[PDB]
């Protein structure tokens, strides 16, 4: 009950707080000022960097453990992966452009659209046919990314 | 919009407005009488019966109020199986009593006699429901079959 | 929405999200291509339900910014289960005759918002629907007066 | 009774509740044939 | 001890509680309109051929226990009171029997009725609950081979079984594509060409109005008429930057796909849920290890897991085994011999 | 120079989030500073520095 | 909870890719059932010295 009378007093004051901060991980935990089991990771055979291999314990391992036996707080070493797109200055402005543009492009070329359904809700009688429309949907691939149309 | 003569253009034109359903999805039809209703769900952890009863009450006090047909049905009730369930054990109790009353009276010839064990037991009954009450318990399914068993 | 959007813009963000909560079993989502999803958290038997409710919602709490805001104004719910009802009022209408669409709105407007706050009422389902200002726009209107939807 | 009343899973309150109650039923029996029935069984019986 | 093993086990009987109900599910995209024939067919048998027995049903249609959709019907039928149904057949077993047996053949979809597993649904034993998890990278067609491979190998060689899916029919979907290259080029924002779409076919949340009192919502779509079929896309248009009209059709591009309407997960992961019943002749535990062995043949990325159900009994044994001490030690503190209590034992 | 969050996307059935920053090369000095420019109302970009 | 956090984790093994191994530094586990181990062991030392 601790944690809640505290969460939610954090509750009201989360309007009033930075929309970069908002949309960014806010969280409240039980503390222990230190760990019991640190489950290390590496690689033999199959090569892959300290990068990968925090995305991949990220991406299977912490999901679960984090949500496992009541556990504290799970601290990782690393980090999950994420579509990184490094802006050129020159390029950028050689053309003519401001990260304004390119996160604009991004914004409005990589979301996922609601678009109803055939055979609506309210139909018209005598319908034959009710099957769900699918507009944008969020992309996948880096190559998908780099097709992006400034 | 106002076009360029000076012509509005009201939203009545572009759209038929009507007061109309915020989701036409479901439909519910009572004895093929079109007809809606209110399902409630229980709570994880509720008293059911009391919940049952209170919804009851709360329900109550709208009927005054309603207007012209409109008027309550009630299908799918859990209500009558726990009173009867509650009926027809308490029954079989009592029936137990009179059946233990007349063997106790076909083996010991006096009448005077045959009041003892027909005293002890209500004792035994009434006192469970004091230890359940105490422990947390309530008159449950197995809390009721378990007095006859034991009775 | 569809199936595939909300399984990864309200769904995912929703249980990623989701760790750190005491006494839990498992954590089961559907995502209805009606656009519906339903996470189900289950915790182990005698705990404290009141307060597993508050471990959940308050953990929600902190994924909401990062739900469209489509779902944001629309219904966000944590409530306590019951795989079954037991009472199921149904509501009719005999002299003066109004349409089923009038009497869920009337049921809607007079008796589930009180019977869904009575004696611990765990979650009353609606078998229609509450009454809303509906617009029907008419495509042809619009564009012969040269006017979008927006 | 009170050994198998040691629930488990989700036959908790089952065999539970039916152990409790007839062990408490028990209990009760015996204080009562100790001192009501007794008692009973004198005062008048013949 | 013979007639002990071949006690068959139970946990709690299934008895009439005067009221049951049925379910009934229409086959992939199916409208609102035949799912309500289905339902009056499934109403009115309970109107005619049972008035002895039916005091009323309460037929809804577009909303099941699996889901919603116009795909699902529920039927909550209450019975005449426990008096005025006097013969065993008039009881909810033999009347679930006969209605399930007539559904089953007058009509085109899927319809059952079931009488209510007193208390919630959860235990039945004799059956279980499996949980396919995608556990590797795999995408949601992989997973649904992989499931059609172990629902196949199950009934394959059933000493038996009965298994199915949860409900994931995967439905044809129509895909539509703009082509961000021509709006831009026409002079139309990405944005407005999404809120028209949108609002158009499946309405949007604008704003609260006051209604006698009560504030409730304003919603705007548009008439049925205009969206009841793939041609009427072309039938929009929308506003460009020259400030004239565009044909929908004109930006957009529209294909059919395939995709499910029903995404399931277990644990954070992507899974499919397959419900099925153990052996006539075996059992719960039996069945259910040799369907894991079956697991353990699909493809590498795909695990498995149990939830509800799979998740007599397992404490009897230790139950009695202290039952078998606590008896013995009782049998001394006032009986001591260590005689007596060998006595009573037998 | 800080990064921002952009949007999600999705990845191996994982929705993971979408960063836009810089190559390091053009922020690692002060000097790095006026190789940014900002389109301005004219349509023409201008120097940081200025 | 750490044996819990080896029961979450140890249905994550078969699935792993090529070289993908785990490693266990820092840990807690042994110290404490070499606690109980040496103390039950001094239990029994002292019933049969006594
Ligand atoms: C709704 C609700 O939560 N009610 C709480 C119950 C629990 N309880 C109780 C009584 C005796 C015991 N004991 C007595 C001594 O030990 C054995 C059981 C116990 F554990 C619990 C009681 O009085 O009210």
């Amino acid at each position: 009950i601790a944690q809640v009378q505290v969460q939610n007093k954090l509750q009201l004051a989360m309007p009033l707080l930075p929309q970069e901060v908002q949309q960014q991980g806010v969280s409240v935990e039980k503390s222990s000022s230190s760990f019991l089991m640190v489950v290390g990771v590496i690689n033999t055979d199959g090569t892959m960097t300290q990068e990968d291999i925090s995305d991949y314990v990220a991406a299977n391992m912490k999901d679960a453990i984090s949500r496992t036996s009541g556990v504290g707080d799970v601290q990782l070493f690393g980090s999950q992966y994420a579509m990184r797109i490094w802006m050129n200055p020159n390029e950028l402005n050689k053309f003519q452009l401001t990260p304004v543009d390119v996160i604009t492009a991004i914004k409005a070329q990589n979301a996922q659209v609601a678009a109803g359904q055939l055979g609506g809700t309210p139909p018209v009688k005598g319908q034959q046919l009710n099957a769900s429309i699918i507009a944008q949907t969020r992309l996948t691939s880096t190559e998908e990314f780099g097709k992006i149309l400034l | 919009k106002v076009n360029q003569d000076g012509s509005r253009v009201l939203l009545r034109d572009v759209a038929k407005i009507e007061l109309g359903g915020e989701n036409y999805d479901i439909i519910a039809e009572f004895n093929g009488q079109p007809a809606s209703g209110l399902g409630i769900k229980l709570a994880t952890g509720a008293n059911a019966l009391d919940t049952a009863a209170a919804i009851r009450a709360e329900l109550a006090k709208m009927e005054p109020f309603f207007p012209s047909g409109l008027k309550i049905v009630y299908p799918y009730d859990t209500t009558p199986f726990v009173k009867i369930s509650i009926h027809e054990v308490v029954k079989t109790l009592v029936e137990a009593i009179i059946l233990v009353f007349l063997v106790m009276y076909l083996f010991l010839q006096n009448f005077r006699a045959t009041l003892i064990p027909t005293i002890a037991v209500p004792v035994v009954l009434l006192g469970t429901f004091a230890v359940l009450a105490a422990f947390g318990f309530s008159i449950n399914t197995l809390t009721m079959f378990g007095m006859v068993l034991a009775i | 929405a569809d199936a595939k959007t909300v399984q990864d813009t309200v769904t995912q963000v929703i249980e990623q999200n989701m760790n750190g909560i005491d006494n839990l079993m498992y954590m089961s989502s559907n995502s209805d291509s009606t656009g519906t999803v339903q996470i189900t958290l289950t915790f182990e038997s005698g705990t404290d339900a009141d307060i597993a409710q508050v471990q959940v919602q308050n953990k929600l709490q902190l994924a909401m910014p990062l739900l469209p805001q489509e779902v944001q104004q629309q219904g966000v719910s944590v409530e306590k289960s019951s795989s079954s009802f037991l009472m199921v009022v149904g509501v009719i209408n005999t002299d003066g005759t109004m349409t089923q669409e009038d009497i869920s709105d009337y049921v809607a407007a007079n008796m589930k918002d009180a019977i869904s706050r009575t004696s611990g009422v765990g979650d009353v389902q609606l078998f229609g629907s509450q009454y809303a200002m509906r617009i029907w726009m008419n495509p042809n209107e619009l564009n012969k007066f040269q006017l979008t939807p927006v | 009774f009170v050994p198998m009343a040691f629930f488990g899973g989700s036959t908790g309150a089952i065999y539970r509740q039916f152990s409790i109650t007839i062990v408490s039923a028990m209990a009760l029996s015996v204080l009562v044939a100790l001192i009501l029935t007794p008692a009973l069984c004198a005062t008048m019986l013949k | 001890a013979y007639l002990f093993v071949r006690l068959p086990s139970s946990f709690l009987p299934d008895e009439d509680q005067g009221v049951f109900m049925t379910m009934v599910q229409l086959p992939a995209g199916a409208t609102q309109e035949r799912t309500q024939k289905v339902l009056n067919e499934v109403t009115h048998y309970y109107l005619t051929k049972e008035k002895n027995n039916v005091e009323s049903v309460f037929a809804v249609n577009g909303f099941g226990f699996a889901g919603r959709g116009q795909n699902t019907g529920i039927a909550f039928v209450s019975l005449k009171d426990w008096a005025d149904r006097p013969g065993e057949e008039n009881k909810v077993e033999a009347i679930t029997m006969r209605a399930t047996r007539a559904f089953s053949q007058i009509k085109d979809a899927m319809v059952f009725a079931f009488n209510l597993p007193a208390i919630v649904e959860l235990g039945t034993a004799t059956g279980f609950d499996f949980e396919l998890i995608d556990q590797a990278g795999l995408g949601h067609e992989k997973l649904t081979q992989a499931r059609n491979q172990l629902l196949a190998e199950a009934a394959k060689h059933p000493m038996l079984t009965s298994v199915r899916p949860n409900g994931l029919e995967d439905t044809p979907q129509f895909k539509i594509d703009i082509d961000q290259e021509k709006a831009q080029a026409l002079g139309v924002s990405i944005n407005d060409i999404n809120t028209t779409l949108g609002a158009a076919w499946g309405g949007s949340y604008v704003n609260d109005f006051i209604d006698r009192g009560r504030v409730k919502k304003v919603y705007v779509m548009s008439e049925a008429k205009y969206r009841m079929l793939p041609d009427d896309i072309g039938d929009w248009y929308v506003r460009a930057a020259d400030g004239q009209m565009v044909p929908f059709s004109a930006f957009s591009s529209s294909r059919w796909e395939y995709g499910s309407p029903r995404l399931e997960r277990y644990n954070g992961l992507p899974s499919m849920e397959i419900l099925g019943q153990a052996a006539p002749g075996k059992s719960t535990g039996e069945a259910m290890e040799l369907m894991e062995q079956l697991a353990s043949k699909l493809p590498t990325g795909v695990g498995y897991d149990w939830t509800g159900m799979s998740y007599s009994g397992n404490q009897a044994p230790s139950l009695y085994a202290i039952s078998l001490i606590v008896v013995f030690l009782c049998l001394a503190a006032l009986y001591e011999s260590w005689s007596i209590p060998f006595s009573v034992m037998l």
